[PDB]
Parts: structure tokens; sequence; C-alpha cells
């Protein structure tokens, strides 16, 4: 029997499944950085979160954009060299080499035989420098802080080789188009050798703490899996390629020096 | 004369709590190939007092979005329950003698989780709310096993009185007939006290500082005093339960000295553990406790129910 | 009978927590059945005297109820002293 | 019950702890065990309607032991009459009521 | 070196022994040179109350032996 | 004892008023159903202790046992109400008038 | 006077506690922050001076600006500085922070962190060696040692 | 100390008054902890011990879960507190006035029956076996394993079934 | 070793309980006398206090039965100082 | 009484340190200092919005297991009974159905957090 007040009632659905106006899906939007012990300085990682599950990652970079490529245009090819120290400022002499090989190609000149061995020597010291920073600060974020202090004593010693050739612990400005700036001081290869004979024990101690640890494996195994074909299509390189099985290394495939 | 007896409990504990902060920073130091504090006083002995004084002259924070009643209550509760956990501990004679001391320890410990929850919720900040909801997750993880582990050990003891554990361990540590429960008990205490590799509520790496990110100054100092008091207590409790110190009715001084040596040693292993391992993921903390410890704890509960029955080894009621 | 050994070795390798949990669970249900001491658990609990043993009026037909506690009659706890 | 199964099977699932005078652990009587045991034996077999009138003496005594309404009333009257006398000044309690007895034993 | 940790570890040690020793002695000092009577069950509490009543000074720890009968 | 039961019984009435007088959240009405369990448990516990009836002390525990199950089943339903409308407001649960 | 003397020694007391507990904010921008990690490394062990890195600006005393401050990051640096409870100190470390450094003429760089926050100590270098930063940190403790807040309150 | 139990039951009453006004479930869970704690102290005053600590233990784990559910399902932008709304603040104050009135009134028309303010404390413990040994509430609660084993069957089954019940209720 | 030490503790408890049993007759004799005097001493004061109250029967019971009903604590310490009453209600439970 | 005294003493210390912390320091309040913290940028939304609980099923399963602790805690008194066979059989079954309940939830992906 219709009554004025129930004049708006509708018959129920034929299967009790009531259509509902689509519910608002809202995730928690969180700023992760810049000032955050894990952001590596200047990452404003804006995360959309459901609980603690990450729905979207929106890296906001540019908090350390300093116009290096425009500044380079007002410099000579030598004045511009120190900008490359401050790009990957953990891999200084490797950056200088990349810039040095470019200009040498354009100049059509060749660095001499000894300076190519100095540049590969310091090219690999810098890799050990870079991998210590990568490995231990990566372990530091996960929560293992001791390996960081063990290996940054080894970095303090490699900084001594940088200073004994260039006079600066980090920004050496030592690899230059055409060769290296100064020759090795006498007695430097002994110290590099003395360090190198002992360094594999240092790697062993770090590995004893991480490689077979079940709390390290659980935090890292099956995490951030990237397939080979997506590695290539995303522009990845280096370990991000060789971690996924791809056999590529420019030192092997397009060798320099 | 009872008030003087509070002084000789709450003051030595608070002094011992402070130096635990110094011992932590120096043991972590030498384990990391450095020296830790050693300038502020002879070998840093004054460093704890500097940090305390500085924190109580630091401006305290009253964030505009904060719920002040619970914001203030939470640190006050934290330090109260840390000190209150101590009054029943027999060393070898307790300040307050309770028949169900073990339950008083269980119940007081649980209620202290609400200082993490209320502070985090009252901060009205995203990182402090993440920290609080890890306190909830961490408690749901370790609570069920921790109580059952105590039940298993107390079926060899006969009661919930802590002072009766002294008499149970007159000829042998409970560590021997119970080392599987001690292993599971020990890991629970690291989870109970938010200690690495279980510092998930704080977890500076992922959350900037977790539940106490909006706390500065003296209110933040109270949270830490509570955290480090609990470390000593949980290891002091583990020393009574499992590593029963020597007790001679004629030499009560012997029990305290031996009790201290083992409590210091166990407290060091907390600092040793913090320097050695990476941090768990708080979802994996639940899986550790529910899929490993809990199946073992239920079996050991059933083992220790039957064990006094088929050896005629039922403990006495008194 | 042959596949089970393969399974048990497999579980024992990769799931010792559960293999230990089932064993201890099942070992706790057997041990009371076979121990030659399970019977004393009741006896010792019955031999613990909490309430006062209220004496009974000696009518005269009680030839196996002691008069004095140091009589040679009545329940004895020698089995408990020498247990 | 509505299906006296327990009575039929002769078991006792919950019939044995129905009231105060039931068996207690370690033979510890309940408060007012004597009175209740009397009331339940008075009203046994005569039915509920007869028992409501013919066991009123047993019940009103059990009800008084359990709830003690008259006892509190009576001790309220003694203390209130003594309050009145002491305000006027016609009664000073004995030494053994003011905290100065010679204790027994 | 590592033994420079000891100065703080030794302070912490002395601090953790004051609670146990001070409580044991304070109990003897407030209970006539005897351990503070423990009362877990009602029976033991009754014995203390009886001892308090027959002492003569309203203190349970003033024992009276065969001197008193 | 007399004064305690009156205060305990009035405590139960206040929670029955709280349960019967809804506001927005369904979770708040669930907490009043726990205010009632707590009042009943404390009454039963005091009754049994006062009368020295040890054989009745199992019963207060079962009340807690059968009160948790409701709290669990109540919270499980509150999850399904939230998964539908995104809140636990009672005013949303009104489709069944028709 | 006696009170003026007592105020002086109370001033040394509060200063000493702030000198002996400087908690820098975990916060570095570019390559200068690598040398700040070396100062925490074993050889220098700033922890032995009572210097502990704390992530939250509420729990931090000192903000060390260790790298380039770009315009995009300038408001955020100020915000975490505002949220530092007082007393609070800034160490500007490196040419970038000191005055822009190698990027002084860039359109996107703040020409010195001292346009954004008040700076207590300037540490030169690109980067300063960990000892240079350590000398600067220890030069901040001497600045605190010269603090005279309580005495000045007395003469108000 | 003669008013001790009366005060605990008065605090318990308020905790349920605050709870009945239903502010944000963050505070409703705070009232249950304080009422749970107050109520625990009452069972202790009357001679209990195991029953006192259990209801306190159980309600500590219940409000932990309830807190997790509030932040996920029962939270709005401006959570209500007892002072948040003038109307609720009125009935919390007024509610306390009424009890001060009901107690005073009902105490006037009977003097002994319900509230006997004149005799608070005189009637807390009625009897007590002064030379007893076996009297803890734990012994009474432990009877579930021997005498009232039926209590434990239904209790165990209640919890056992509940796991199956909730897994189906929450299933996707 | 736990087994052998718990069995020894069971014998020790039996010895300690048998000591109590050997003494309960003396406590029971004393409890009766102590309780009877306290009830007699309230009766000697009700007679004094409530002489001049109409329709008051001093010592009147509240029970139809003439069986001995043990007194409550409130009946027994009700005319004494509140300290005695607080002791009987909380003496055991608050001792710690 | 002692246990009440020692805890007020604990509370008064926690209160006393709270008062000194607020009335001793020199405080300088302004809006930008007292805003919430979020790594240097403004929050994009209040922190009071719903926060999905991915372990909710385990949360309510904690309640059911929490009350099953309340049933096992009387055991220390229960092993004092004459009816040892009964006490033990009831204990074994109780722990076994808790285990059977746990196994069912484990196999139903109930311990897994919802994605
Ligand atoms: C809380 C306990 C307070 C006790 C510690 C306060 C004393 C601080 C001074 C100290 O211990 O070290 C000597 C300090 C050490 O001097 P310093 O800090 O300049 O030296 C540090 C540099 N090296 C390592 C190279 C030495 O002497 C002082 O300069 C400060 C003295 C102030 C004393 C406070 C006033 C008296 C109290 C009223
Ligand atoms: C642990 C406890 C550590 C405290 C040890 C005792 C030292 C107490 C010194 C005061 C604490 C520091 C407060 C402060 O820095 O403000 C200084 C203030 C500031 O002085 P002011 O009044 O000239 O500052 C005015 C405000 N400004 C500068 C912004 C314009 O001085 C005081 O008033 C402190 C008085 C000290 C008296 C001691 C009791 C104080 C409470
Ligand atoms: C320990 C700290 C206790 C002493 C300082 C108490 C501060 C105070 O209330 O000052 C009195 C108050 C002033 O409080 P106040 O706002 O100046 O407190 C700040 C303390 N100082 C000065 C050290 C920064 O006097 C009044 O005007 C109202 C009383
Ligand atoms: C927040 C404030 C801190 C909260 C502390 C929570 C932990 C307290 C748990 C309760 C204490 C308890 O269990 O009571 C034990 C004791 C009873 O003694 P009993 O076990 O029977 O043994 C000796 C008897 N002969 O109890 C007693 O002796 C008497 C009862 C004491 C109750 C202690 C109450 C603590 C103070 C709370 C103040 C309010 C806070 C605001
Ligand atoms: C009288 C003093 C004695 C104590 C009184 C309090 C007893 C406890 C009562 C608990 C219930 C409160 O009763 C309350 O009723 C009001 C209407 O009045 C309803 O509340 C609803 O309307 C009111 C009035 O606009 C709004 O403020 C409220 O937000 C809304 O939910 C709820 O149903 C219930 O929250
Ligand atoms: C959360 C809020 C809690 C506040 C609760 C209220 C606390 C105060 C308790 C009020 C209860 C009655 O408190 C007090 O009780 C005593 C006895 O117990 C009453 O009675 C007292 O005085 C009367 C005379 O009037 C005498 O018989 C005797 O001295 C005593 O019985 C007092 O008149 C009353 O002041
Ligand atoms: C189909 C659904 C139901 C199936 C599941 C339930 C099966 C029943 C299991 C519970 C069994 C309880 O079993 C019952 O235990 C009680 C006491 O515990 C015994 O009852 C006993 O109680 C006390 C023991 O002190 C004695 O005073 C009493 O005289 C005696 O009968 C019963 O004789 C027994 O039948
Ligand atoms: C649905 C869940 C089911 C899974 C759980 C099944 C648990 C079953 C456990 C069965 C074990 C019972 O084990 C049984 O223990 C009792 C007492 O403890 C022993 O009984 C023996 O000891 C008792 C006292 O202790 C003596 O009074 C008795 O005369 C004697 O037989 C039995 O000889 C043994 O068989
Ligand atoms: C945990 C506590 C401690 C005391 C630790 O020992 C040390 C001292 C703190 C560390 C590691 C960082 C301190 C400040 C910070 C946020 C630096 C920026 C940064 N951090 C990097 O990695 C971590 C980088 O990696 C390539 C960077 O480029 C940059 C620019
Ligand atoms: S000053 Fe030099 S080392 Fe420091 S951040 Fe700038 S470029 Fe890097």
């Amino acid at each position: 029997y219709p009554s004025k007040e129930t004049a708006h009632w509708k018959p129920p659905p034929w299967n009790d499944v009531d259509i509902l106006k689509e519910k608002a899906v809202t995730n928690m939007t969180l700023n992760f950085g810049p000032q955050h012990p894990a952001a590596h300085g200047v990452l404003r990682l804006v995360l959309e979160l459901s609980g603690e599950m990450v729905r979207k990652c929106d890296p906001h970079i540019g908090l350390l954009h300093r116009g290096t490529e425009k500044l380079i245009e007002y410099k000579t090819y030598l004045q511009a060299l120190p900008y490359f120290d401050r790009l990957d400022y953990v891999s200084m002499m490797c950056n200088e080499q990349a810039y040095s090989i470019a200009v040498e190609k354009l100049l059509n000149i060749q660095p001499p035989p000894r300076a190519q061995w100095i540049r590969v020597l310091f090219g690999e010291i810098t890799r050990i420098l870079n991998h210590i920073m990568a490995v231990t600060t990566h372990a530091l974020d996960i929560g293992a802080m001791t390996p960081f202090f063990w290996m940054f004593e080894e970095r303090e010693k490699m900084f001594e080789f940088y200073e004994r050739v260039s006079g600066a612990r980090m920004h050496a400005a030592y690899i230059r188009p055409g060769g290296v700036h100064q020759d090795l001081p006498l007695g430097l290869l002994d110290d590099i050798y003395e360090f190198s004979k002992n360094f594999s024990l240092r790697i062993d101690e770090v590995e004893e703490m991480l490689t077979n640890n079940r709390i390290w494996r659980n935090r890292t195994v099956d995490i951030g899996v990237v397939t080979a074909e997506d590695a290539l299509n995303y522009g990845f390189s280096g370990v991000m390629l060789r971690g996924s099985g791809i056999q590529w290394d420019l030192r092997k495939t397009q060798p320099y020096d | 004369m009872f008030f003087i007896n509070i002084l000789t409990l709450l003051v030595p504990i608070l002094i011992a709590m402070a130096f635990l902060t110094l011992v932590e920073r120096k043991i972590l130091g030498y384990m990391q190939l450095r020296k830790g504090p050693n300038i502020v006083g002879p070998y840093g002995i004054l460093q704890p007092f500097a940090d305390a004084m500085k924190l109580f002259m630091k401006e305290p924070m009253r964030p505009l979005t904060t719920s002040m009643s619970l914001f203030i209550i939470a640190p006050t509760l934290s330090l109260t329950l840390a000190l209150s956990l101590w009054v029943p501990l027999p060393m070898p004679h307790p300040l307050i003698n309770l028949n169900l001391g073990i339950l008083f320890i269980l119940a007081t410990s649980s209620l202290s989780v609400y200082s993490i929850l209320w502070s985090g919720w009252a901060s009205n900040s995203k990182y402090s709310l993440f920290g609080a909801l890890r306190a909830v997750a961490q408690t749901i993880s370790y609570e069920v096993t921790m109580a059952i582990i105590l039940l298993s050990v107390l079926l060899m003891n006969g009661s919930y009185s802590l002072q009766t554990l002294i008499t149970t361990q007159e000829h042998m540590w409970l560590l021997l007939p119970a080392w599987p429960m001690a292993m599971m008990w020990f890991i629970s205490t690291l989870a109970e006290t938010n200690r690495a590799p279980f510092d998930l509520t704080e977890g500076e790496s992922e959350l900037v500082s977790g539940f106490n990110v909006e706390y500065a100054a003296g209110p933040f100092a109270l949270f830490f005093m509570a955290e480090y008091t609990n470390i000593i207590l949980m290891n002091a409790l583990t020393t009574i339960i499992f590593l029963g110190p020597l007790y001679y009715i004629n030499l009560p001084e012997l029990y305290s000295t031996n009790f201290m040596m083992e409590a210091l040693l166990l407290s060091s292993t907390f600092l040793w553990i913090r320097a050695s391992y990476p941090r768990f993921r708080y979802d994996q903390l639940m899986h550790l406790l529910w899929k490993n410890f809990l199946p073992l704890t239920l079996a050991l509960c059933m083992w220790h129910i039957s064990l006094p029955i088929f050896t005629a080894g039922v403990p006495p009621y008194m | 009978a042959g596949r089970i050994s393969a399974f048990l070795k497999n579980a024992w390798a990769k799931e010792p927590v559960l293999v230990v949990s089932f064993s201890v669970w099942g070992l706790a249900i057997i041990m009371p059945m076979i121990s030659p001491y399970t019977k004393y658990a009741s006896m010792i609990n019955k031999a613990t005297p909490y309430n006062y043993p209220v004496p009974v009026r000696d009518d005269g037909n009680m030839p196996d109820v002691p008069s004095h506690p140091q009589d040679p009659l009545g329940p004895s706890l020698d089995w408990l002293k020498n247990l | 019950p509505f299906l006296d199964i327990q009575k039929k099977l002769g078991i006792s699932l919950d019939r044995h702890f129905m009231f105060l005078s039931a068996e207690q652990p370690y033979k510890n009587a309940a408060r007012c065990h004597a009175f209740e045991k009397e009331w339940i034996e008075c009203a046994h077999g005569i039915g509920g309607t007869r028992a409501k009138k013919e066991c009123k003496i047993e019940f009103d005594d059990f009800e008084e032991c359990l709830l003690r309404y008259k006892t509190m009333r009576r001790m309220h009257d003694i203390k209130k009459q003594r309050e009145k006398l002491m305000k006027e000044g016609k009664y000073t309690p004995p030494p053994h009521h003011s905290g100065r007895e010679e204790p027994r034993p | 070196m590592w033994f420079e940790i000891l100065p703080g570890l030794a302070i912490m040690g002395v601090c953790l022994v004051i609670p146990g020793v001070s409580t044991a002695y304070i109990h003897k000092f407030t209970n006539g040179g005897k351990e503070k009577r423990v009362a877990r069950v009602q029976y033991q509490w009754y014995l203390m109350e009886r001892d308090r009543r027959i002492s003569g000074v309203n203190r349970y720890y003033v024992s009276k032996g065969l001197e008193n009968i | 004892m007399p004064s305690t039961f009156f205060n305990l019984t009035m405590a139960f009435s206040l929670s029955l008023l709280g349960t019967l007088m809804f506001r927005s959240h369904l979770m708040s009405t669930l907490l009043c159903l726990e205010g009632m369990v707590l009042s009943l448990f404390i009454m039963t516990s005091v009754t049994s202790l006062n009368s020295n009836s040890m054989s009745s002390m199992p019963i207060p525990i079962t009340i807690l046992v059968f009160a948790a199950c409701e709290a669990a089943v109540g919270l499980a339903l509150l999850v399904k109400v939230s998964n539908t409308y995104g809140t636990d407001y009672v005013q949303n649960l009104n489709l069944l008038q028709c | 006077s006696r009170a003026e003397y007592v105020v002086t020694k109370l001033d040394d007391l509060i200063n000493w506690a702030r000198r002996s507990s400087l908690w820098p904010m975990t916060f570095g921008l570019a390559c200068c922050a690598v040398e700040m990690m070396h100062m925490a490394a074993p050889r220098y062990d700033m922890d032995r001076f009572g210097v502990v890195f704390r992530a939250s600006p509420r729990q931090a005393d000192v903000m060390i600006v260790a790298g380039t401050l770009t315009n995009k990051m300038a408001p955020a640096l100020r915000k975490v500085y505002d949220q530092m409870p007082e007393p609070r100190y800034v160490v500007s470390m490196g040419s970038c922070a000191n005055g822009g450094g190698y990027y002084h003429y860039s359109y996107s760089v703040v020409r010195g962190c001292d346009r954004i926050v008040p700076v207590d100590i300037y540490v030169p270098g690109c980067p300063p060696t960990a000892e240079a930063l350590l000398y600067g940190i220890l030069q901040l403790q001497r600045k605190i040692k010269r603090e005279q807040k309580l005495k000045i309150w007395y003469r108000r | 100390m003669n008013n001790y139990i009366f005060v605990l039951s008065s605090l318990f009453l308020v905790g349920c008054l605050g709870l009945a006004l239903k502010p944000s479930p963050i505070y409703g869970g705070l009232g249950l902890i304080v009422s749970g704690f107050v109520g625990c102290l009452m069972v202790l005053g009357f001679g209990g011990s195991f029953l006192g600590l259990m209801v306190f233990l159980i309600y500590l784990g219940g409000m932990l879960v309830v807190f997790g559910y509030t932040t996920a399902m029962a939270t709005e932008e401006y959570p209500e507190t007892w002072g948040s709304n003038w109307l609720i603040l009125g009935f919390l104050v007024l509610g306390v006035i009424m009890e001060v009135f009901l107690i005073c009134v009902l105490n006037y028309y009977d003097e002994v029956g319900v509230i006997n303010l004149d005799g608070l404390g005189d009637w807390l413990m009625y009897e007590v076996d002064d030379v007893g040994v076996m009297l803890e509430g734990g012994i009474g609660v432990a009877a579930m394993y021997s005498c009232a084993t039926w209590m434990m069957v239904v209790a165990g089954w209640s919890l056992f079934a509940g796991i199956f019940i909730i897994i189906e209720i929450t299933r996707d | 070793r736990m087994m052998r030490w718990n069995q020894e503790r069971r014998r020790l408890l039996i010895e300690d309980l048998e000591a109590r049993i050997a003494l309960m007759p003396l406590f029971q004799a004393e409890k009766d006398r102590r309780t009877l005097q306290i009830l007699r001493e309230n009766l000697e004061e009700e007679a004094i206090i409530m002489k001049d109250v109409p329709n008051w029967k001093v010592g009147e019971s509240v029970f139809h039965t003439t069986r001995w009903v043990p007194p409550l604590i409130g009946e027994m310490y009700g005319l004494r100082t509140k300290e005695e009453m607080s002791n009987a209600n909380f003496g055991f439970t608050w001792y710690t | 009484m002692n246990l009440y005294t020692v805890i007020f003493i604990n509370i008064l210390l926690s209160l006393t340190l709270i008062l000194v912390a607020f009335w001793l320091p020199q405080m300088n309040l302004y809006s930008e200092k007292a805003n919430p913290y979020e790594c240097g940028f403004d929050p994009t939304s209040s922190a009071r919005l719903p926060f999905s609980m991915k372990f909710f099923l385990v949360a309510i399963t904690f309640l059911l297991f929490d009350l099953e602790i309340a049933l096992l805690l009387p055991l220390p008194w229960a092993i004092q009974t004459i009816k040892t066979s009964t006490m033990m059989i009831m204990a074994f079954i109780l722990v076994t159905i808790l285990s059977l309940g746990l196994a069912y939830e484990w196999t139903q992906k109930g311990l897994e957090w919802t994605e």
C-alpha cells in the first residue's frame, strides 16, 4: 500500500546484490625524504600506501640539480673536468676517465702506455671504493650497521692513495684528457700492494656477517626482482643487468684503456 | 625504613640504566673498531649525565596537531611501568613479595605497550602512526608464545611466585631441563623490549624515528630511560628464571653478586646482538613467532604437562 | 613404507621445527602410558595432607584404624621416603 | 532441564555444582553451607509450590545468612545509638574497644 | 682498548648489587635480625598475627620462647 | 558488598544505555558490549569470593571465554562493513528497509 | 657578587652539557656528506666526543649543511631547521653550502645556505677533510663554551 | 581505608559512564583499560588474585587489537573526546552529579539496605578460614581440569569453532 | 635432577604440613575462646548502650534456628577501632 | 600498602621529571616549529585517515588464542589434583585443538597478510 513517505522506496534487487555507487579508493600519501636516513640525501620519494604496502612510487628528483650541463658550456674542456668529479661523487676518478676518453676521441689523441695503466689501476680502486659504499650503506639501511664501520676504515686508506697522487681525498681531478696530471710518487705502489694483500680478509669478514645470514637473506631474497627483458627495456645497466643474468660488461665488450 | 628501601632500589637502577647507555655506546664502538665515548669524563663516565642534562634543557615540543593529554601521559606511563617491574624481583628477597609475581610482570609488561600506542597515535603524524601500528603488530607476535613459555617453565616450579624460582634452582639451573624454552624465551625478550633485530617500532632506517619522532627534550628522555630500564629487567628476569644464582640462606650477599654478574652478561648480549644482525621485517617477525616458536611452544607445553606426571616430579604447591 | 622415509628425510631437512613439534607432541602422549612412575603422581598428591584428618568416633568395630598416629596401622608413606 | 539427558544417562555434566553446598575443592565449605543444606533437604520431594510455604523457615534463614540484611541493620542500630550517646557525653567505650586490650593468647 | 669499557661496566655492576644487598639488610633491620616473614597462605598470616599478639610489644618478630611459660 | 553491587549494577546499566543509544561508529557500540562483560565478570567474581564458593570460579572465566568470541566475531563483521562503505557508520546499514 | 659568581659557574655547567652532547641531524646533501660519514668512521669516531647522529629534527641539536642547497630543496631545509628545538646550531660545511661553491652562478642553486638559515660555523673546503669538519665541530663546542645566557639574564 | 572499596567501585562506574558516551574508540579503549584495571583492583580487595589479574590481562590484549581496528576502520578526521562536544561534556558532568545524588538519596531512605555509607568497610569480607592453606582463586578456577571439566569442553570448543567462524566471515 | 628434587620437595612439604596438623587443635581451641570473648564483650556493651531503646532485646539472634552460626567480621570487630576492622579486611591481602 | 606506596613514588618521579622538562627550558613557539614532521615537506593529508591493517585476521586470531592462555594458566594449581588422569587428558586435548585450530588457519593462508 503506497504511503507518501515510502513513495521513494524501490523494490530490492532480484538477487540481493545491491548496486552501490563506486566507493572512493584513497591511499595514504607519504613523503619519504628528502630528510630521511634512507633517502640517500635528496630523494623526495612520494609513496602511495595501503597499510604499509606500496601502491605507487613517485620519485621527485631535482633536489640536487645544479645545472652542471649548462655550467659546462661556459667552461673550457679543462675547466669543466672537475664537474665530473662531483657527478657520481663516490666514483670520482671513474667519472674523470669517462670525460677524458670522450675528449681524447674528439681530439684524436692517445694517452701514453703508462697513464693507461695508472687509469686502470685507479679505475679499480674507485670501484672497490664505490662497492664498499653501495654494499655497506645498503646493509646500513636494512639495519646492519657494523660492516659500515669496518669498510669505511678501508675507505679511509684508499682515500690516502687519492691524496698521495692528487692532493685531495675525494675530488682528485687527476685523470685528464691525454693522460694523468702527475706521476705516481715513489713508494706508492708498495702501499697499494700492502693494502691489497689484506683487503680480501676484510671482504671475508663482511660476508661472514651477511652472505649466509638468514635475516639478511630474508630481507633481500626475492626482493626487487627484475626480469632480463624488462631490465633491457627500462634502460638498466651494470649490476642491474648482470643481476638478472644478462652477460654484458663494457670493460669486456667495448674495452677502453 | 621502607622509603629508604625505595631509594636503594629506584636510584641504583636509574644509575645503572644510565651507564647502560654508556656501555652500549662503547661496546658498539669497539665492536665497530672505534672507541665510543671517552672524552666526557674518564672513559666517558660523565657522558650519560651530559646527555640527560642537555635533554632536560632542550625546548620541549607541543606540536599543533598533537593530542596533548595522551602525548604527555604516554612517556609518563612508560617510565612508571619500567620502574614498577622491579619491585617484585627477588634478589634474593624482593621489595614487594607477590604470590603471582609472574603475572604481575606479564600484565605490567603488556600495559607498557600502550605508551607506544598512545604516544604514536597522539602525535598525529604519519611516521608516528606507522610506529604505533608496528607496536600492535609486534605485540600480537610475541605475546602468545611468551606467556606459554612461562607456563611451561612454571610447571617445574609449582607456582607463579618469583621467589620460589630461587628454591627450584637450588641444585641446577632451569636452563638445562629447559634450554629449548630459554632459547625461545630469550628471543621474545628482544621482541618485548623493541631491541635489535626487532627495533621495528622505532626503526630509524624505515621510519625516521617511529613512535617518538615528534618527541624532543625531557619527554623524549623519559621514553629512553624506560627502554633501557626494561633491558636490564628482562635480562634480570631471565637470570632469575633460567640461570638461578647461588643462594645460601647465610650469604644473601652472594646471591646478589652472582645475580648481577649474570644480569650484566645477558645485558651485554643485547648490545652484542645489536651490533651483529640486520633488522627483521615486521611482517617476518610475526611469521617467526607464529610459524616457528608457537608450534614448538605448544609441543613443549604438552611435553612439560606430561613430564612431571610420568616422572612423579610434580612441584609442591608451597 | 618406502616413500614415507623419503618424505620424512625431506621434512627433517627443510622443516625441522614441525618435525620436532610433532615428535614432542606425540612423545608426550606416549610417555605417561609406559612410564612405571605415572601411578605415583596421583598417590603423592593424595599423600599431601592439607585439611585436618578429622578423627572418627571409635565405636568398637574398627580393627584397622590406628588409635595413636605412631601405630603400626593406617596409610604409610614409606614408598615415598624410598621413592 | 527440558531434555533430562544427563539424568537419563546417569552422568553429571553440570548438575554437581548447582548451589553453594555443593562439593568444593579440598573440602572447603562455602559460606552458609549449613543453612542451604537445610533448605534443600527441607524442600526435597514436596515440590516447589509446597516448599515455598512449608520451607519458609529454612529459606528465610538461608536468605539471612547469605545477604545478612538483618545483621547489618542490627549492627547499624547499635553503632548509631552509641554515636548519639557519645555526642551527648553519657558513654565512653571500654578500653578493649578503643585499642588498648590485653591481647589473647 | 677493550678494557676501557670496564670503568662503566664496573659502575653498572656496583649499582645492580645495591638493590639486593640493601633490601636484604633493611629487612633484617626492620624484623629483629630475621628475614621478613613471608605469608603466602592464610595459615602463615595467622601465625604472624598470633605472634604479634603474644609478643607484648605488638610486634610479630619479638619471639617468646620457654622463658615465657 | 552492598555498596559495591549497587555501583557495579549501575555500571552495567550505563553500558546497556551506551549499547542501546547508538552514535556513528559501530566500533563504539562494540566497546559498550565489552563494558557489560566487564561489569558482569566483576559481579560474579565478587559474589563467588564473598560466599567462598570456589566451585563457581570456573564460571567467570567462561564468561571471558565466550565474551572474546563475540568480540572476535564482532570485529570480523566490522571488517565486512568497512570493506563495503569505507567506514563503520551505522547509518549506512539501512538497505534492508526495502 | 656571590650570586653573580654562582651564575657564572651555573653557566659553565649548562654549557658543558650542551658541548658534551651535540646530536647532529642525519642529513647530508651531496659529496660533502660523504666526508661527514668518514668523520663518523672509526678513525675519527665523532661518537667519542659525544656526537651522535639522530634522524629526527626534534631529537637533533645541530644541523650540518653538507652539500649543495638547490632552490628546490631550500624550503625543505628551512622546515627541518625550524622543527629543531632550541638551542640549535648550524655548521655550514663545504663551498657549496658556504657560498654556492662550484655552482655559485647556477640558476638553480642557493648561493650559500646562510641565506636560508643562520649559520654558526663555516667549514671551508670542497670537500673539507674529515679532520677539517672535526676541527669545525670542535670549534662549535668552544663557541658554546663562550655562551653567557645565565649571566646576561642576571644583569637584565 | 574504609572507603577503599567504595572508591574503586565509584571509579569503575565513571569509566563505564565515559565509555557509554562513546567518544572516539581510541578513548573508549582507554576507559576499558582503566575500568579493567580498577575492576582488577576490586577483585583483589575482596580476596581474589588470579581472577583479578586475568581480567586485566585479557582486556589488555583485547584493546590492543581494538586499537589496531580503530586506526583502520573507526577513525575520522576529528576524533571526539569527552570535552570535544559540549553536549557530551554536559552529560559526563551531569552523570557524576546524579551518582552523588542517587547515593545520597538512596542512603537517606534506607540507611542500610542498598548504600550504607554509615558502615562502609564493616561489610567487605564476611568469613575467612584463618588457618587455611588451599584458598586461592586459582584453585577454584583450576577445577575445570578435574571437577567441572564440562566448563572446559564448551570453552575449548567455543574457541576452536571461533577460528573456523572468523576465517569464513572475513574470507574475501 | 628436577624429578629427584621435586620429589624431595614433596616430602619436605608433607613434613611442613604435618607440623601444622599437630598444632591445629591448639589454634582451634584458642580461636574458639578468642572469638567467644569478643562476642561476649560486644554483648556486655550492647546492654549498656541500648538500655533505653524501646523494643530492643539485647543479644537477640536474627535466625529462627538455634544452631551455632559463626559471626561475621563486621559483627565481631564492628564495635572496635577502624584500624582493627581494616586489618581484618586487608591485613592478609595487603601484606607484601 | 607498600605496593601502593612504591607505585605512587614511581608516578611522582615520572610526573616530577615531566614538570621540570616543560618549565625549565627556554621555549620559543612559532607556527613553523610546531607543524608536524614529514621529512621536510608539508603533509599532504592529516594522519587521522584510515590506515589499512593487512594483518587483521591474525589480530582477531590473537584474541581467540589470548583467551586460550587464560585456560592454561590455572595448570600449576591443576597438577595438584588427585584426578591426574583427568587433568592431563583435558590439558592434552585443549592444547591439541589450539594446535589443530592453528594448523587450519595456517593452511588456509590465514597467517598470510592481505596484499
Ligand atoms: C543523565 C545523567 C546520567 C548519565 C547519562 C549518560 C548515560 C549514557 C548515555 C549514553 C548514550 C548517549 O546518548 C546519546 O543520545 C544521543 C541523542 O541524545 C544520540 O546522539 C546523536 O545525537 C546527538 C544530539 O544531536 C549528537 O550529539 C550525537 O553526535 C549523535 O550521535 C546517541 O544515540 C547517544 O550518543
Ligand atoms: C571517582 C570519584 C570517587 C569519589 C568517591 C567518593 C569518595 C568519598 C566516599 C564517600 C562515602 C562516604 O564517606 C564517608 O563514609 C563514612 C563511613 O564510611 C560516613 O560515616 C562516618 O560518619 C558517621 C556519621 O555521619 C559515623 O557513623 C562514622 O564516623 C562514619 O560512619 C561519612 O559520613 C562519609 O563521609
Ligand atoms: C555431542 C556433543 C557432546 C560431546 C562432547 C562432550 C562429551 C562429554 C565430555 C565431558 C565429560 C564430563 O564428564 C563428567 O565429569 C564429571 C565431573 O567432571 C563427573 O561428575 C562427577 O563430578 C564430581 C567429581 O568431583 C562428583 O562429585 C560427582 O558425583 C561426579 O558425577 C561425571 O561423572 C562425568 O560424566
Ligand atoms: C581430540 C584431541 C585428542 C588428542 C589428545 C589425546 C590425549 C590423550 C592422552 C592419553 C594419555 C593418558 O595417559 C594416562 O595417564 C594416566 C594418568 O596420567 C595413567 O594412569 C595411571 O596413573 C594414574 C595417576 O596418575 C593412576 O591413578 C591410574 O590408576 C594409572 O592407570 C594411564 O596409565 C595413562 O594411560
Ligand atoms: C646511522 C648513523 C650513523 C652515525 C652512520 O654511521 C652514518 C654517519 C650516517 C649516514 C650513513 C648518513 C648520514 C647523513 C646522510 C643522510 C647522508 C646523505 C647520503 N647518504 C648516503 O648513504 C647513506 C649516500 O650514499 C651514496 C649519499 O650520497 C648521501 C648524500
Ligand atoms: S663543496 Fe665540493 S665536495 Fe662539498 S658538496 Fe659542493 S662540490 Fe661536493
